[PDB]
């Protein structure tokens, strides 16, 4: 949670460099966590076999996280609005773009670019109207 | 196994829930856990398959470790308060592991791998006890402990829980597979519920026993464990497949059936507490379930599958064994929407 | 102290002549020398631990013989010891207790 | 699903070993059953919600009783205070604490 | 949660005596008569699962079936309703002893009021 | 939260009862018998005040009659009693049986000189009266307040407005 | 050093864990079982608990893994598995040794450790009462009062018993 | 805390840790299950010893009642997934899937 903290501390469209390691960050402890996973779940033949593997994912991940923060504050900084929705988009998109190149494919690229940006645009309509994706048990 | 025994074997399981249920002492909870596991263990292997003892060993390690996890929360618990009465838990690592552990008993994912491999596993009949009544009794635990639940995890548990049910449904073949992935989602449903509304997850609870007593209890009239030995089933009851058929829409959720009803009274309660985009996701994921139903739906009564030319045999006879709770069983499962108001009885 | 002192007296003075039987003759010179099936009957195992369950909870019986409860007592002892013979009489009925 | 069937039925199944401060053989007192049984008057009747703040301080005391977290913090402050006077050599404990008084009866 | 913990509930009892305060659920009530009709269906199911004559076999099962359907509905409309008055009950008592948190508002007509128009152009 | 007020050393200081545990067993029974008063006194005092500091005066008391009782013994039968705690003290448990002799030697004496008569099996162990002046502790726990409880049972039962009022249902 | 003998215990009994935890043959891991077992009748003993940690070294080290090695010598596998057998049984067994010593170093240098509680530092010695038991073992008392108090576990336990007999002759049937 | 329980939980810890992660037998797994129910009755005697709860000191042997039970049931299972395959290897539980 210190992360998500991190990244939320930092304001939205300013210290670029920061919020891209936090998000950089991010994407790291997701990609362990699915790598962990993937190597339980499915075994890998070596232990170099499950080195690179983890590697790769996590990479995957960081990239995906860096891209979209760098991209998100960049636009949020040039548009200078920094709490229009679109930053996110735009970051989700370029994301999604990210995680087609590491896949080599075309298809995954532009349904990643679609999908992961409308999800950013979702949680920063979230962040701006109080959205609760968990909500505590007032009754 | 002798008739005898297999009467006192499920009167133990069922003494163990029921001192689960009936217990205000942490101690004697976990004791009627351990019984339920005795008592069960040689009720899957009643008949004698190495799948059957594949099955009960996955079943007996799960839940030997679940009751493990338990019994050392439980320990923590009184390290920190000295109160062994079942109640608010006053110490947050011992709710979180006590909340695995249940969720574990209960097939919750990601402790949900076991469930499709017992359910395959063990007889259909195994199957109907172990997916309805074992179900119980952590169930109760949970209520009990509601107010002390995390619900972030809960709610993780939950969610994570109808997405793999939705998922892995829609890769089976076999019907008990698919009975336990469908079992998978709805104990996800009615955990959703469990911080906000306890009367909602009986509710749901109730239904979900219904509808999977009623499937279950046609699947063995039809003595069908695969979808083409369902398909089989239209050349000779085609009562059964109908019946079938309109049982598996009402466990998709469809209105005006009755497998309508605790989806929408989970999502009102939800909405009433400001979750708005979790009840979204869970019926949207919903989905799924009803995508696999439809095809099993679809290979059994919609559609006439090729039959074989030795069922002009089984056209002679007739089935000798009746389950007399099948035809209620079915209305319930199937009929009940109009008459929701009356959840203020459970209640 | 003293059952420590006792303990570890004990395992030493045995593990001295284990010494002095494994090493000490082995010096004596000489020369070269050269040089399962699945149990079913395992279920009397078994049974032993079921039963020394019971061993275990009747222990407590010469000062459970203190309470003033003494009714209740002797009600308890006696359906735990009736309980314990039933076991053994459903395992000899049912031909379970086939001794090798 | 709690059916409190003992409540209903008036059977003491298990209600006897709920607390430390119940009935004990030979009235053997538990080692916090003051803290307890002021803890459980405090919270009887109120509610949980009410009880888990209106009661609070009755509950620290009990858990400090039960565990004595700070009375064993405060002792590893004395101690560790005392080891570092006697390394600056500053203090030297009495001869009744070294032993050199018989302890009274 | 919520009505479980209610003071003075004894545990295990379906119909407490407070709830003969209430009128009874009335044998003509329509969700009275929509139970009959699901022991009819159940009766139906059951002839048709073994493979009697539908609608004319078992006369006697199908007038048990309907029968019990309609004895048990009665008396889970009467705790449905004894429910719900209590709800109302305990709500209108919270309300009452606890003005400040329900204060009355002041009414004001549509004059006083002012909506802002929004034109469909 | 608030200082312990632990007494001073000097209000502790009192007259030792310094005799072994022989010694003291050897005289037990009339040593109950004849300081009771006293003893009961405390122990009335120390069970219902829970603080052992609220009850030190009854303390010196005991250790005084204690002192009282020895002293008296001393006078009147000091050698068969000597005799008697020698035989006690050389069994390990400290039994009672082995020295029924002695036990009958200082019994008579102390009968004799004193006119003490040994309490019989199942007195000392009987619940008895204490007429004390102290006051009863009115708060011995120190109990805070105890926290008001709900209000409850407004009235009678009246049906629902409209029933259960949910979503389209009319009853 | 005595004034430990507790936290030593306790660290040889986290020894032993990891040892049958590495998982060696059963026969190994049998020992560090009843190691386990001793070192915990030890503590228990050093707590004032004679009669429970002694039922451990009868019921639980000459009880259920007295059959545990019955069993593993009716499975008797080709060759004695110890922890240098493989490379990753070795390694968590020194990882093993070594988180314990992390804890313990940690616990005894930061006067307050927190992995997941929070543990002091001072003697075990320090959280025993000062109370008089008089004439009477407490432990002795409370197990003798499950036949005047817990009738209800008496009945629940035996039934337990009983019907684990049943169960155990039911699951080896083999049909 | 005393470091005492802290050794305990770390034990339990340990062996259920073990018990997760199987290497090939069975019976190394079911020594780890016997090893927590071990590290559970050492902290439950701890409790109920040093907080002196008379009543509760016959639960850490009720505890033990079915921790042996749970253990012959784990040693009756194991017996005939041998009798089945040849050894007591987890691998061999394979023909259930997903």
């Amino acid at each position: 949670k210190t992360l998500l903290h991190k990244y939320s501390d930092i304001p939205e469209g300013t210290e670029c460099h920061r919020k891209a390691y936090a998000s950089t960050s991010i994407g790291g402890a997701t990609g362990l966590i699915v790598s962990a996973y993937s190597i339980a779940l499915k075994p890998p033949a070596s232990f170099l076999e499950g080195v690179a593997r983890t590697g790769r994912y996590t990479f995957t991940s960081a990239a995906i996280g860096a891209i979209f923060g760098l991209t998100s504050c960049i636009s949020a900084q040039v548009r200078e609005k920094p709490d229009d929705p679109l930053n996110y988009f735009i970051g989700g998109c370029a994301g999604g773009l990210t995680l087609g190149a590491r896949t080599r494919s075309y298809g995954i690229g532009a349904a990643a670019c679609a999908y992961m940006g409308l999800t950013a645009a979702l949680v920063k309509m979230g962040q701006l109207e109080g959205w609760q994706v968990f909500a505590e048990p007032k009754v | 196994m002798n008739p005898i025994i297999y009467t006192t074997l499920i009167m133990t399981v069922m003494s163990g829930t029921m001192l689960v249920m009936i217990s205000s002492h942490w101690l004697l909870i976990w004791i009627g856990f351990e019984m339920n596991l005795l008592a069960m263990i040689p009720v899957l292997m009643k008949n004698f398959n190495p799948r059957a003892t594949e099955a009960a060993t996955k079943y007996f390690l799960t839940q030997a470790t679940a009751s493990m996890m338990l019994m050392m929360a439980i320990i923590i618990n009184l390290l920190y308060s000295g109160q062994w009465t079942i109640t608010k838990m006053f110490n947050p690592v011992a709710m979180t592991m006590m909340t695995m552990a249940l969720a574990m008993k209960l097939g919750l994912s990601p402790f949900h791998f076991w469930v499709p491999e017992v359910t395959q596993g063990i007889s259909l009949q195994a199957g109907l006890l172990l997916l309805t009544w074992q179900k119980l009794a952590p169930l109760s635990v949970l209520c009990q402990i509601s107010q002390s639940i995390n619900p972030n995890l809960m709610l993780t548990m939950a969610m994570l829980s109808i997405l793999i049910g939705g998922w892995g449904g829609l890769n089976q073949t076999q019907l008990r597979k698919i009975m336990a992935y469908s079992s998978i989602a709805h104990m996800g449903w009615m955990t959703a519920v469990l911080p906000y509304n306890t009367t909602m997850t009986i509710l749901n609870l109730l239904i979900y026993i219904t509808m999977t007593l009623a499937m279950f209890m046609l699947l063995i009239h039809s003595s069908a464990t695969t979808t083409l030995s369902l398909s089989h089933t239209w050349n000779k009851m085609p009562v059964i497949t109908s019946l079938m058929m309109v049982t598996l829409l009402s466990m998709g959720g469809l209105p005006p059936l009755s497998g309508f009803m605790p989806k929408w009274m989970i999502i009102q309660e939800m909405t009433k507490n400001e979750s708005i985009i979790m009840p979204t996701l869970m019926a949207m994921t919903a989905l799924l379930n009803l995508y696999f139903y439809m095809r099993l739906a679809y290979s059994s009564s919609l559609t006439m599958f090729p039959s074989t030319n030795n069922m002009k045999m089984k056209w002679q006879f007739e089935h000798t064994k009746q389950m007399k709770l099948l035809p209620t069983m079915i209305v319930l499962s199937t009929l009940v929407l109009p008459m929701t108001p009356a959840l203020s009885s459970l209640n | 102290m003293n059952i420590m002192l006792t303990l570890l007296t004990n395992v030493t003075l045995a593990s001295l002549l284990v010494l002095i039987a494994f090493w000490l003759p082995q010096l004596n010179a000489y020369s070269e020398k050269t040089s399962p099936f699945s149990m079913k009957f395992f279920l009397v195992a078994i049974t032993f631990l079921l039963f020394d369950l019971e061993i275990a909870l009747l222990l407590p019986l010469p000062w459970a013989s203190q309470t003033n409860n003494l009714k209740t007592m002797l009600t308890m002892a006696l359906f735990l010891l009736i309980l314990l013979a039933a076991s053994l009489a459903y395992e000899w009925t049912q031909k379970g207790l086939e001794w090798a | 699903p709690f059916f409190d069937v003992q409540k209903r039925l008036g059977l003491d199944l298990d209600r006897w070993m709920t607390i430390q401060s119940a009935e004990q053989p030979h009235k053997i007192p538990g080692r916090c059953h003051a803290f307890e049984k002021e803890w459980i008057e405090c919270a009887h009747g109120i509610g949980g919600i009410r009880a888990e703040k209106e009661c609070k301080i009755e509950f620290d005391d009990f858990v400090e009783c039960l565990l004595r977290q700070k009375t064993m913090k405060r002792l590893s402050a004395i101690k560790r205070q005392r080891d570092k006077l006697i390394k600056e050599g500053k203090y030297t404990p009495p001869p009744h604490h070294l032993g050199k008084e018989d302890p009274r009866p | 949660t919520m009505m479980s913990g209610r003071p003075g509930r004894v545990p295990l009892q379906f119909l407490p005596n407070e709830a003969r305060s209430l009128p009874p659920p009335k044998l003509t009530d329509p969700r009275l008569v929509y139970m009959g009709f699901l022991g009819y269906c159940s009766g139906l199911i059951d002839n048709a699962i073994r493979r009697r004559p539908v609608v004319s076999a078992g006369l006697h099962r199908q007038l048990l079936y309907v029968t019990s359907f309609v004895f048990f509905g009665y008396y889970l409309l009467k705790r449905q309703d004894y429910m719900y008055a209590l709800r109302d009950h305990d709500m209108f008592a919270y309300v009452k002893s606890h003005p400040e948190d329900f204060p009355e508002k002041d009414k004001k007509t549509y004059g006083e009021i002012l909506e802002e128009f929004h034109p469909v152009r | 939260p608030g200082i312990v007020e632990l007494p001073t050393l000097e209000d502790l200081k009192v007259q030792e009862v310094k005799v072994s545990s022989s010694v003291l067993k050897a005289a037990a029974h009339h040593y109950g018998a004849q300081c009771d008063k006293p003893n009961k006194e405390f122990m009335l005092c120390r069970w219902e005040e829970k603080d052992p500091r609220r009850c030190l005066e009854e303390g010196k008391l005991v250790n005084q009659c204690a002192l009282d009782f020895f002293r008296q013994i001393k006078r009147h039968c000091a050698e068969p009693f000597t005799e008697y705690w020698t035989c006690i003290d050389y069994s390990g448990l400290q039994l009672f049986r082995h020295c029924r002799k002695q036990q009958a030697k200082f019994d008579e004496c102390v009968l004799d000189k004193l006119g003490w008569v040994r309490p019989d099996l199942g007195e000392l162990s009987k619940v008895t009266k204490v007429k004390t002046d102290r006051p009863l502790p009115e708060n011995p726990y120190h109990s805070r307040a105890r926290p008001e409880p709900n209000p409850e049972a407004e009235g009678d039962l009246k049906p629902a407005k409209h029933g259960s009022r949910l979503f389209f249902w009319t009853m | 050093m005595t004034m430990y003998i507790a936290f030593i215990l306790s660290t040889i009994f986290v020894i032993g864990f990891v040892g049958f935890s590495s998982k060696p043959s059963p026969i190994y891991g049998g020992l560090g079982l009843i190691v386990s077992g001793g070192v915990g009748c030890g503590i228990v003993l050093n707590f004032g608990g004679s009669f429970l940690g002694l039922m451990v070294f009868l019921i639980y080290l000459g009880g259920m893994l007295v059959v545990f090695g019955y069993t593993t010598a009716m499975a008797t596998e080709m060759y004695p598995e110890v922890w240098v057998s493989n490379k990753t049984v070795f390694g968590a067994f020194v990882s093993g040794l070594m988180m314990e010593f992390c804890m313990v170093y940690y616990a005894l240098k930061e006067e307050e450790v927190e992995i997941i509680f929070k543990f002091n530092g001072l003697g075990d010695w320090v959280i025993y009462d000062t109370g008089d038991s008089g004439f009477f073992s407490e432990e002795a008392m409370g197990i003798a009062a499950l036949y005047s108090y817990g009738t209800w576990l008496v009945i629940v336990t035996g039934w337990s018993l009983l019907i684990g007999v049943v169960v155990i002759m039911e699951i080896t049937r083999g049909n | 805390m005393p470091l005492v329980y802290m050794n305990i939980i770390m034990a339990f810890a340990i062996a259920l840790a073990g018990l997760l992660m199987y290497r090939s037998h069975l019976m190394s797994s079911l020594l780890c299950l016997e090893g927590m129910m071990l590290s559970l009755f050492i902290m439950s005697t701890l409790i109920i010893l040093n907080t002196h709860f008379t009543l509760a000191n016959m639960m850490p042997i009720i505890l033990l009642v079915f921790a042996a039970c749970e253990a012959a049931l784990g040693l009756s299972l194991l017996v005939m997934v041998s009798n089945t395959y040849g050894t007591d290897y987890v691998q061999n539980l394979n023909l259930l899937q997903c």
